[PDB]
RNA sequence: UGCUGACAUGAGUAACGAAAAAAAGGUAUAAACCUUUUCACCUAAAACAUAAGGUUUAACUAUAAAAGUACGGCCCCUAAUUAAAUUAAAUAUAAAUAUAUUUAAGAUGGGAUAAUCUAUAUUAAUAUUUAUCUUAAAAUAUAUAAUUAUAUUAUAUAUUAUAUAUUUAUAUAAUAUAAACUAAUAAAGAUCAGGAAAAUUAAUGUAUACCGUAAUGUAGACCGACUCAGGUAUGUAAGUAGAGAAUAUGAAGGUGAAUUAGAUAAUUAAAGGGAAGGAACUCGGCAAAGAUAGCUCAUAAGUUAGUCAAUAAAGAGUAAUAAGAACAAAGUUGUACAACUGUUUACU
RNA sequence: AUAUAUUUAUUAAUAUAUUAUCUAUAUUAGUUUAUAUUUUAAUUAUUAUCAUAGUAGAU
């Protein structure tokens, strides 16, 4: 149930790193994407090219934003009177800074 | 019967028992207050 | 800020304690202030008391 | 998640920084029971009625001349 | 002859007609008042015919009305009072906690409307320009809360 | 005892004719807390009226409190006949129902949304409901006059509350009628002596 | 019920089946057998039914003929009490029933 | 509970066609009603006066006095006690109220800042 | 089993706290945030109103709007009770103090008027607990005033038509569902016999103070060291079903979560089914299994006479015959001990 | 009912597409249901969810 001794430096290290099962393997199965000449996984789509195509689809197949007439044709002063500004909470501010906590996809290296 | 929740707050009761004025009014409470003052306490009572 | 502290004198004792820091822990107090301030703001000379 | 930037369990609270603190700090108007009435030195103006109403006493009302 | 509310309304109308107070003036004459009031910007819930003030915590509704009449010449017809809560604040967790001040805010209704002047641009006014102090605050946060290898990390 | 008052039921034209408490008119009430509007046949109202209107409440359109202070008269609309006023009132109720239950999605689409796709608010005050009520009032009145002497009139709390006298409120039917957009006299505490003011208005057109 | 099996109480049909005169009744303050210390001095006394003590005339001073109007149940004593009415005076009073 | 054995209940006793009263209300809401877009209240209907007494809380109708709009520190001095001592009561009272007004203007601004 | 600090080891191991998720888009930044649609879960709640509590957590600083009527406090009044208070000498007492009496405080309670809307000030003058039956009345049908069977039976409002004051008032007549529920009324059964305390006319008044109001509240926002399957007061709690607040469903509302994706060995947990046998198991039928109406009938020995035994066991009617939702309902007996309903070692 | 087309002399008739089957008032306070009035406010085929895999018979 309980360790009888302080496990030594040797014995913890040979346990962890000695076996190949536990080690990380080289990703030999990279290959060139045909659409953009960059690294991608074998039997896998290029995340750049498919992303680009998805973006294209979004730009074309776009549901139009609903802008109400009455709010679109308000005067500036009138709009200010109706819908004044406010102090956002700390939480709200944190939520707003998305680049702080949201990871954008990195581009791979160009294949040789 | 699970224990641990022996504190059951109720502001009124707290102020009656452990409030400053209750301490002031009793002789014993006044002595306590004095003792706390001597010690240097920032908060003498609830 | 979103403070409201400026329209009152609340937590007065605490403010006094903070304001009147002991002089032998003045380096401690100002070390972090120095760190906080940018190079163009901060001055080398000692901020003497009133 | 309570907040999406904190995916894992840091020792951060659901709200605020610390739950604990000095309980012994003077009451305000907002605190206490329904019966707890603090008041704000605003109205020693008139007189409370026998029935629970109030009757202003204008000789004891502040004008700013 | 007539009911109380109606009588009050009649009195108010008479006072308006006069150009005298639209309300019974008190006897406790304060010659040198030290009270200041902070005229606030209007919320979405209010109209152009309303104005809200931060006032003294010991300021009465009647007192406020009197102040508005005599100091400024404005007659507040209806007045409400909103005493705010005082949330706990502390400089740091090593310090003692205490409440921020309970602050009294009184809305008034008035017979003529009013809309604030438009707030200035960043380039125009020196003081009303939140970029600088906010940036400074951010820099302070960075520098105090920077620990190890984030010292090398470039500034925002 | 007598349980029911004038307010306790819906009152048709015949009842009004029999009684004559007030003239032919409909009262409209802003909610200072939430910005919601409350129509009524009488200058007072009860929980029953609230229940009738606020039938499908949610977080956005919460069922309002009946506390008297937050309710304030937005608009008092007078008409040529009791029957006409009753019909207008019914139309308003119908419109409200449509907005809440039947044709809710369309109403939502029409409204102003903030970022994060909610109907724009400041606190729990939502300024769209009032606007809708003004638009709904305009619609109902128009319908009444299509269906169809004293010149009718709409006593406003506030002249600002009109969208625009050019863009709206200048239909041919209204003009033919002589729809006078008056406002209530603010020479007194409007909130506190509201009932008195309403009584005075009622007296004026009789 | 097995609790009913040994419940005997004497039936008095002549006994009054109404409330006592309210002017002659004071509240019967409970103690739980606790003295001014707040400590249980007398054991085995506690939360009964609510009661009113009845002000029954033991001295019997006034004199003159008095008619017994009714005979009542009294919760604070084993005896019945009799509501007398003074024939001349008209003053009302309680008395231990014979 | 509902069971295999539960026979259904009888239908409610309807009042006959002749006996039922005609309802007091006959003609209800218009079926033609339509959800129109809202009509947002406009400042154009207002006539905010140029001498509204609430402008007295501002200074030259400015949301905020800039550094140039403010009176400079070298040019300005507070009153001396001796100077005040030879002023009349009414004058002093007026001065006090002017001071208070100025504070209010600054207080509004200061708070905003 | 020294004290304090720092850092190891177990170990990148267990665990990430009852849980239903999917796609598209915000965004070529999202398992976790927002929106839309789909799907699910709670639904006499995981809903909607509130009480208490609390680092304001809120839809936020441009912030929780009250003269009063199905608005609370404050105020008046008092209960339980409390009081360095109160009375040459109230009484007692090593001091502290204690007692009795006064006065003052003290809500968990009582408190005038009101949609026809209503007016609270000042001065003067003399209600434990339970029940709404039976009878009687008239009404509706069958038979030949009287019988039989069936509901109805005190109050709550609009309409119409009359008679009196003069379209506003008063009274009368007639018209008009069922089932729950409310308040107010009346009469009244039982012993366990049911709070306290604070006047009326007239004249003159009344410019209506202060505080509470967010959100959370069977909970991530309180008490449990934690965003803890624990503890936490009250009122509504769509319909369909039913004796019902049981049980099923779920209109609306709210929610689908600081862990995910896969795989589903051994093994564990919590479930479902099982041939032939049927307690052979085991200390012991522990556990599991077992309900051939729940309504209406009927129901023994014994016995303290109490359908106590009884919700008797078996059994009948209605329903169903191959079965085909949930929930209520789980035998009979002998002996020892204790009359019985209760109480007990909060955590063996 | 709206929108888009075709015929007809904006109207009516036809075709296609989309949305809808609500609502309000009476029956003495409230709630539900019922009927009447009001309104365009529908009844057949086939699915799904939930109730221990809802239960049961096979597999
Ligand atoms: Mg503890
Ligand atoms: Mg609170
Ligand atoms: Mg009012
Ligand atoms: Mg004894
Ligand atoms: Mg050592
Ligand atoms: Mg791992
Ligand atoms: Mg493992
Ligand atoms: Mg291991
Ligand atoms: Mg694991
Ligand atoms: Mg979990
Ligand atoms: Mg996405
Ligand atoms: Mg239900
Ligand atoms: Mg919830
Ligand atoms: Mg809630
Ligand atoms: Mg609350
Ligand atoms: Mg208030
Ligand atoms: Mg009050
Ligand atoms: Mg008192
Ligand atoms: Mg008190
Ligand atoms: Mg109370
Ligand atoms: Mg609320
Ligand atoms: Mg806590
Ligand atoms: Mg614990
Ligand atoms: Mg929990
Ligand atoms: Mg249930
Ligand atoms: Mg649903
Ligand atoms: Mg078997
Ligand atoms: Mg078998
Ligand atoms: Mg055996
Ligand atoms: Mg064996
Ligand atoms: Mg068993
Ligand atoms: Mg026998
Ligand atoms: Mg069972
Ligand atoms: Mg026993
Ligand atoms: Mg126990
Ligand atoms: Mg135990
Ligand atoms: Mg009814
Ligand atoms: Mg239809
Ligand atoms: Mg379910
Ligand atoms: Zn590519």
């Amino acid at each position: 149930a309980v360790p009888k001794k302080k496990v030594s430096h040797q014995k913890k290290r040979q346990k962890l790193y000695g076996p190949g099962k536990k080690q990380l393997k080289m990703i030999h199965h990279l290959n060139k994407c045909p659409s953009c000449g960059h690294y991608k996984r074998a039997n896998t789509l290029c995340m750049y090219c498919v992303g680009q195509i998805s973006h294209i689809w979004k730009t074309h197949t776009a549901k139009e934003e609903i802008k109400p007439r009455q709010e679109e044709e308000l005067s500036e002063l009138d709009q200010r009177v109706l819908y004044p500004g406010r102090r956002d909470t700390k939480y709200t501010k944190d939520l707003k800074d998305k680049d702080n906590y949201l990871e954008r996809r990195v581009r791979t290296l160009k294949k040789d | 019967k699970s224990r641990g929740n022996t504190y059951q707050p109720s502001t009124l009761k707290r102020k009656r028992t452990f409030g400053f004025l209750a301490r002031a009014k009793s002789k014993q409470g006044s002595k306590i207050l004095k003792r706390r003052k001597l010690k240097g306490r920032w908060f003498l009572s609830h | 800020s979103g403070s409201y502290q400026h329209l009152s004198n609340v937590g007065s004792r605490v403010m006094k304690r903070l304001g009147n820091r002991p002089k032998n822990f003045l380096p401690h107090s100002e070390k972090f202030i120095k760190k906080s301030t940018p190079e163009f703001m901060k001055s080398d000379l000692k901020e003497v008391d009133e | 998640l309570t907040r999406p930037w904190k995916k894992y369990r840091d020792g951060e609270l659901f709200y605020g920084l610390s739950k604990v603190g000095n309980k012994r700090v003077p009451l305000t108007t907002k605190q206490g029971n329904k019966t707890m009435y603090k008041g704000t030195r605003a109205s020693g103006i008139g007189r409370h009625t026998k029935f629970g109403g109030y009757v202003i006493n204008w000789k004891k009302v502040r004008t700013y001349v | 002859d007539i009911n109380v509310s109606e009588k009050i309304y009649k009195w108010t109308k008479a006072g308006i007609e006069q150009g005298k107070e639209h309300f019974k003036v008190g006897g406790n004459k304060v010659y040198f008042p030290k009270a200041r009031i902070i005229l606030l910007r209007p919320n979405a819930k209010h109209t152009p015919y309303q104005a809200k003030f931060i006032v003294p915590k010991s300021f009465n509704k009647l007192d406020l009305r009197d102040y508005l009449y005599h100091i400024y010449g404005l007659r507040a017809m209806n007045i409400t009072t909103q005493l705010l809560h005082g949330k706990f604040n502390r400089m740091n967790l090593q310090t003692t906690r205490f409440r921020e001040p309970q602050i009294k805010k009184m809305t008034i209704e008035m017979e003529e409307p009013f809309i604030w002047p438009e707030e200035p641009r960043p380039d125009e006014n020196s003081f009303w320009d939140s970029t600088t102090p906010d940036n400074m605050e951010k820099y302070r946060e960075e520098r105090l809360n920077c620990l190890g290898s984030d010292a090398n990390k470039p500034g925002t | 005892m007598k349980v029911n008052h004038s307010i306790s039921r819906f009152r048709p034209a015949s009842w009004f004719e029999k009684t004559k408490i007030i003239p032919p008119q409909v009262y409209i009430f802003r909610n200072l807390e939430y910005g919601q509007v409350l129509y009524s046949q009488f200058p007072n109202f009860s929980q029953t009226q609230v229940d009738k209107l606020f039938v499908r409440p949610n977080w956005s359109n919460r069922k309002p409190s009946l506390r008297r202070d937050i309710w304030k008269c937005m608009c008092v609309v007078n008409l040529q006949n009791y029957k006409q006023s009753v019909h207008l009132y019914q139309n308003l109720c119908r419109l409200r129902y449509l907005r809440d239950v039947a044709q809710r999605k369309e109403s939502d689409k029409l409204r102003k949304k903030d970022s994060n796709g909610h109907v724009w608010y400041s606190g729990q005050y939502r300024p769209t409901y009032c606007q809708e009520a003004v638009a709904d009032l305009r619609e109902s009145l128009l319908k009444v006059f299509e269906n169809a002497a004293k010149k009718p009139s709409i006593y406003w709390e506030d002249p600002w509350r009109m969208g625009d006298k050019d863009k709206h409120w200048n239909y041919d039917v209204f003009n033919a009628l002589g729809l006078e957009h008056k406002l209530i006299q603010r020479v007194g505490n409007i909130a506190r002596e509201e009932s008195v003011i309403l009584k005075e208005l009622a007296k004026l057109e009789s | 019920s097995p609790g009913l099996r040994w419940y005997r109480s004497p039936i008095y049909p002549y006994l009054y089946k109404g409330r006592p005169v309210r002017a002659l009744t004071v509240v019967r303050k409970k103690h739980g057998g606790r003295n001014n210390s707040g400590k249980i001095t007398v054991r085995h006394q506690g939360g009964g039914h609510r009661n009113r003590t009845r002000l029954i005339d033991f001295n019997r001073w006034e004199g003159g003929a008095q008619t017994v109007q009714r005979i009542e149940y009294d919760p604070g004593r084993s005896s019945h009490i009799a509501l007398l009415k003074h024939n001349t005076t008209g003053e009302l009073s309680y008395i231990i029933a014979c | 509970a509902r069971t295999k054995f539960t026979k259904p209940k009888p239908k409610q006793p309807v009042l006959p066609k002749d006996k039922i009263r005609p309802p007091t209300q006959l003609t209800h809401h218009s079926n033609n009603l339509r959800i129109t877009e809202p009509i947002p209240p406009t400042t154009s209907n207002l006539r905010c006066p140029d001498d509204h007494p609430l402008w007295q809380f501002f200074s030259n109708k400015k949301f905020i006095r800039s550094a140039d709009d403010l009176p400079p520190s070298s040019h300005i001095r507070p009153w001396s006690i001796p100077e005040l001592r030879h002023k009349s009561f009414n004058d002093l009272h007026s001065l006090w109220y002017n001071c208070l007004r100025e504070q209010n203007v600054l207080a509004r601004e200061n708070h905003l800042l």
